């Protein structure tokens, strides 16, 4: 999906009827692919920060079609989950779909220190994993896949510092005048 | 005239306004 | 200036849902830690300072290294650089103020002179740099009576003399420098923040007459931004940059290369 | 007619409920210093225990009969809870008990959700059998109400739902604490349950203070693809409290 | 959850929207005798201008990829507004863009409405182009996203929606005024714009102050016979101002 | 000249020790309102964690050189502590360290009680080599100073006890923490310490806050028929904290 | 920051034994001369102040040596330094703070260009110093646009400028930089100080452009330590350092040499 | 601002904490 906006939506499947993975991502701001987002972006700038984060989901199927998705946050220390039962002992938030479309969750700021590396080593923050709660429903005549869209924004918590020079673009060889 | 960051001295020794130091917030 | 505390939270049982919020509104939800988690009771120390305009952009970069290749033989009339003043030229810099639509402040131009040798001696030289807004008369020889600069303003290096530095206030003849233009010319031409953002040009000259050391000179400018505003931030730029006051990036024969790093499967980062 | 629901580093949702419904009405608390018997520093493990746990996803089918667990037992497994459970002799708690079960404005069904007291199922058989304690602590996976023959019969509990599994008629069934999943009005179910029992705490094994049960009253029918839906439980615990330290019994 | 805004003549409807937003959240005005630099008696048209004037609805398909406006322009053509609009070098005002767009129950997909500020578009090519001014001009149709071969693309911008059309990101867009017509949720968006330009008033002609976007951000899929809606948009200007009395440009 | 340190459930007693001491003279605190970086509420199992936790007795002889546990780590299978630390992140806690061995009036031998902070131990090897995870974290066995090939050297820690595993000398130790054991005067010593580290709670598995160290300074001489007596451990940890609540990591 | 005095002392014949302790406790026995000896009695002026923990850190010390050297021919390609910021590499400095497990504090560093000459002509030398975060895009040619040094911190230095330097602020993410860690990664590996003292990275690369004469340039780096906590103090290294971030010292084919220094006998030293 | 050791001026220049001189005790 690379290059087109394919690659911002996730798709569900009516056909799915188990404790499924849907798909996971590394916390660190400027982690894949967050680091591309304004936030993970901006970070780029800095060698420090900290705070909790803010993702919101928005379903986008039909207004006929239900779910129950499950979004958690798994604290670093370990490895991505592999089941849902392994997942959902951390920080997580069961997600209804039914009439607001969104729902955000947070990623509370839970570090041994106080900043952390904008360019991780092999230091994480944990993920966030995705999971089917029930099984994306619908009715006779209707889509059988949905839309998912994912979006980041810092907390009244989060902060950034030790000013620096971004990585996620470049220049090799000059600009015509 | 001197003041607190994150005590010091700074008047400026310039007549024009942008030779001014980095401003404050 | 400081970041909110986070207090302790309890086990909400609420006929009232916060996280729950549409995007739709075109509102960043809001949805603070306690809102969703039992939390403890924190005080910040935590500070944005360093995350204030002016600091940001309130730091020195490059926008231009201006080359100049002394020839010996028809000196006076060779010998000296011209350069369109402008920031769209050197990435790094661009990039952070081509995150604002709009921008207004001073300028600090500092400047580094590189003296690469090629006579077995390097001499005395004298370089002269002439800050040139448009209209006025543009140098035509190391020895044009421009350099005269009975009224232009003009700062002078030598061997030896220390990084020579100078403040410059916010020009242009409206409230701020344009980022962008989604506008063209009286003539309908020319698609371009190139529109407005002609400040003149900076010319360099070696005062120094007639001699005997064939050289180099490579000085450096550099710029950091003071008493800083800007609006309407807008997503910063994904690709290269092709030529000045253009947004282009379609590159010659080659792939639409971002930044974002691809992955086998999505259940796995 | 919503709801959001948080328990330690654990929050629920659900856009659709029948305001849940307190365990014969009252919210659950700490040890009485007055009602108390074990002489020592009881254990309080708080957000660590007093979180979320998700079961075991049951299958719903328009030929399913019903399904229960026991409390506590179930969340044997589940982190420090499960563990402070066996490593103490003795333990207190509440539960909040949250089953959910989405499906679509085109199906139609009806559970009945019930939370249940010293639940004693009554072994199926004619003369002296008892029930196996292996029996009555399935652990999450809990009973499935399945109709065909079993390995010992001679400790198998009643397979009959109906019956209320105790020779008690399902419908007189709502005099304990009790929710209606229809899909065609809620989606969830919630229930708060204090400790009942009487005496201050015991043995987290020997014994379960509860037992939660559900029963299709009212058959899955749909002319939908999907005509079988899944049944999720989420318990947290509430107010964690063990004595007797000792070694992890197995 | 509903609206109805009126203007001059004119009132819209929307029995479900999320409700609108303001630009960079500054109500629309006339200009200050402080800033203004035009030192003649500026004209306010008033109702007869400000005014929502109804555009050319573009058809969305499973297939569409984007469209684009640029403010002003687009209403060149449109009452006094347009005719004021040559008729004065010089002109400023702010906006209410309502797009809207319905569908149905059964149907699913997301737009991105989003409203920008000096939208320098990028030519699509490598080297010494640029656009041609008659591009970043087409009036009430607007740009389509097609990928099919123009007639000069050497002045042509750059049919590569993804990348907002200037090298950002697409999903880094919402840094902008914008909202989202999710179908399944809203069936119209509505936004309202104050004059933004680093002076009071500018040529209506020579520069774009703004520049609508919308895309497809998840295609439009559905069972329905329908599988192609259109999307209209609607617009008003408000405290409409000229300066620079004189003949009518063509 | 005597002491009795009760801790949990549990309670110590020594006939005759040196008082003990305190690490760097702070008692064991919870983590400071002000200081905490963990924004979720800590769970304190306290009565059930905060208790005494006895190791496995290591043998001295006349030939013994020296033994270490790290901190923490040694006790990561003792109960709900251990368990508590591997369900969460995060982790805080300081402990008392109480070290026993009896002997009698008729033998000699002297030892150096020692807990360490950060105690970077250094393989024993020219060039890059490191120490290997499994190495430095033996549990409740501790390592022993054996000085006779390990399967895998490239990642063996130092066996050079002298040296204090990490290119101090022995003798300057006493700049920890430490009390001796001179079995010709008291016959146990112990230690309480606080959390000490750079963060307000840190990973309980990557890490050893601490690392206890017992030497031999005086070889156990002696006419007795009894010429090898048992050195015992027991630990409780203090204000057992962690934050991070999820799965049980391996 | 003054030293107690000496008080008159006299005979005691005292049931009371203060000289008679025990060490077993852990304590440092509390006896003081008066406590065993008929004393004099001395006003002290001795003076601890040089004795305090800033007064012994707070001194310039060398950290690191960057040598570079200049090859006129791929120009543009090399002639640029790289070094993973840290103390733990020149024994002096390292020693001192490896006297405490932790410390904090704020760093003035200090340079001092060298210019070793090759061909009979030095010319026009200039440098670049870009202190370069961890995350930040590293230079790989003399020309990457990395040296542009839109918000990264960079200074210049040429010949005849005198010494530069300057300060930073304590970094890190944690109350302190961790002089030890008895930890591993979140892979279970690299078992060391390592582990979190990665500080980024400084770079350095000659700004001269193309020119005529070979030479070297000796850059030392070095560093006084400000406004000074520690806690937790340690035994003092006792051998030669091996490596850094590792407490390793077991040295290829040669003997543990401590510092102590043997004697024939204890009845004679 | 200034004082006894073991009289001198000693303002600070400098906005920034860290560009301060040498701490007392
Ligand atoms: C003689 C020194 C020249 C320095 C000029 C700084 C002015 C910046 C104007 C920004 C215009 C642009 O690049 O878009
Ligand atoms: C660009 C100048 C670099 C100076 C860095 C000083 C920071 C000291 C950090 C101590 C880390 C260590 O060596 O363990």
């Amino acid at each position: 999906y690379i290059n087109s906006e394919n690659m911002y939506s996730v798709v569900l499947q009516s056909s799915i009827n188990a404790p499924d993975k849907i798909f996971s991502i590394r916390t660190d701001v400027a982690s894949q692919p967050l680091a591309t987002t304004l936030i993970g972006e901006i970070s780029s700038y800095f060698t420090h920060w900290t705070g909790s984060l803010r993702f919101s989901f928005m379903f986008c199927g039909t207004a006929n079609t239900t779910v129950k998705l499950l979004l958690a946050y798994t604290p670093p220390g370990i490895a991505e989950p592999t089941t849902r039962k392994d997942a959902m002992l951390g920080t997580h938030v069961i997600w209804d779909v039914g009439l607001q479309s969104t729902i955000s969750m947070v990623v509370p700021w839970i570090s041994a220190s106080h900043y952390r590396n904008t360019s991780p080593g092999r230091s994480t923050s944990g993920y966030i994993t995705c999971w089917y709660q029930t099984r994306l429903v619908i009715p006779p005549q209707t889509p059988p896949t949905a839309r998912l869209l994912c979006f980041v924004s810092g907390c009244k918590d989060f902060c950034l510092r030790m000013a620096r020079d971004t990585n996620l673009h470049l220049q090799s060889g000059a600009i015509a005048q | 005239a001197q003041v607190s960051r994150q005590n010091y001295f700074n008047i400026n020794y310039f007549k024009d306004a942008a030779s001014n130091g980095a401003s404050k917030l | 200036l400081v970041v909110p505390n986070i207090n302790s939270s309890n086990p909400t049982t609420s006929n009232s849902a916060p996280a729950l919020d549409a995007a739709e509104t075109g509102h960043t939800s809001s949805v603070q830690p306690e809102d969703v988690i039992e939390t403890r009771y924190v005080q910040t120390s935590q500070t944005r300072d360093e995350m204030s305009l002016e600091s940001f952009l309130g730091r020195s970069g490059c926008i231009h290294e201006s080359k100049l290749e002394v020839t010996l033989a028809n000196y006076n009339k060779e010998n000296f650089t011209v350069w369109a003043i402008n920031l769209q030229e050197m990435a790094q810099i661009r990039r952070k103020f081509e995150l604002f639509t709009y921008t207004r402040f001073d300028s600090e131009i500092t400047l580094v002179p590189c003296i690469s040798a090629l006579s077995q001696d390097i001499g005395h030289i004298t370089m002269q740099y002439m800050y040139v807004p448009p209209g006025a008369p543009v140098p035509n020889s190391r020895d044009d009576y421009a350099w005269q600069s009975g009224t232009n303003a003009s700062v002078f290096w030598q061997h030896g003399q220390a990084y020579p530095r100078f403040s410059l206030p916010f020009l242009s003849v409206a409230s701020a420098y344009y980022m962008f233009y989604d506008g063209y010319d009286e003539q309908d031409q020319n698609y371009g923040t190139a529109n407005t953002n002609n400040m003149g040009s900076l010319c360099s000259r070696i005062v120094t007459e007639k001699h005997i050391h064939k050289v180099h000179i490579m000085t450096r400018i550099y710029h950091k931004a003071k008493h800083v505003k800007a609006w309407c931030p807008r997503p910063p730029r994904a690709l290269e940059y092709t030529r000045a006051h253009r947004t282009n990036f379609k590159i010659e024969d080659r792939s639409i290369q971002t930044a974002i790093v691809t992955r086998p499967i999505i259940t796995t980062a | 007619r919503i709801i959001q629901i948080t328990r330690g580093d654990s929050t629920i949702t659900s856009q659709d409920v029948a305001n849940a419904i307190v365990a014969y009405g009252v919210w659950p608390h700490y040890l009485s210093s007055k009602d108390a018997s074990a002489i020592d520093k009881p254990s309080q493990p708080d957000t660590s225990s007093n979180r979320f746990y998700t079961l075991r996803s049951v299958t719903w089918s328009s030929s399913s009969k019903g399904w229960w667990w026991k409390l506590p037992d179930a969340l044997k497994d589940m982190g420090i809870f499960g563990e402070n459970m066996f490593y103490h002799y003795l333990g207190r708690s509440g539960y909040t008990i949250h089953v959910q079960c989405n499906a679509s404005k085109f199906h139609q069904g009806t559970l009945i959700v019930a939370l249940i007291p010293e639940h004693q199922i009554a072994s199926a058989l004619h003369g002296n059998v008892n029930v196996g304690y292996n029996y009555t602590h399935p652990g999450e996976t809990g009973r499935e109400v399945k109709a065909e023959t079993r390995l010992n019969p001679d400790l198998q509990p009643t397979e009959e739902y109906w019956l209320n599994f105790d020779g008690t008629l399902l419908g007189n069934i709502t005099i304990f604490p009790h929710q209606f999943i229809n899909l065609r009005s809620n989606n969830s179910a919630t229930i708060i349950a204090p400790y009942v029992n009487a005496v201050p705490m015991d043995s987290m094994r020997s014994h379960n203070n509860w037992s939660l049960v559900i029963i299709p009253i009212c058959p899955l029918e749909t002319s939908s693809a999907i005509n079988t839906i899944p049944i999720t439980i989420s318990i947290s615990p509430m107010c964690a409290e063990f004595s007797g330290a000792r070694a992890k019994r197995q």
